């Protein structure tokens, strides 16, 4: 069970790293739910300007 | 009184005999099993360190 908690800790770290950073620990761009959420803000920002 | 004391010494052999068998069982069974218990605990400490 301790070994399994290692993976969860790593994944929860990525969720924290989603803030204040656009890249994960390995360097790839975030694309999950938080990545989709940011794209919605970009469209909304353009919508308000338009 | 000496005869009564002789019976007490004679009967005391039973306690010594069962003690030897009890100690023999502990060495043959309990001690090796405890060693396996300690080894698993040692591995858990490293995982918690990780």
């Amino acid at each position: 069970l301790t070994t399994e908690q290692i993976n969860m800790t790593k994944e929860q770290k990525e969720a924290q790293r989603a803030q204040t950073s656009d890249t994960r620990t390995d360097g790839t761009r975030v694309a999950g739910s938080v990545g989709k959420q940011k794209e919605l803000y970009d469209q909304q920002i353009t919508s308000y300007k338009r | 009184a000496t005869k009564a004391e002789y019976a007490l010494t004679k009967l005391k052999l039973s306690n010594e005999s069962v003690t030897y068998c009890t100690a023999q069982y502990n060495l043959s069974s309990m001690l090796p099993q405890q060693l396996l218990m300690l080894k698993n605990q040692t591995t858990q400490v490293a995982e918690q360190t990780k």
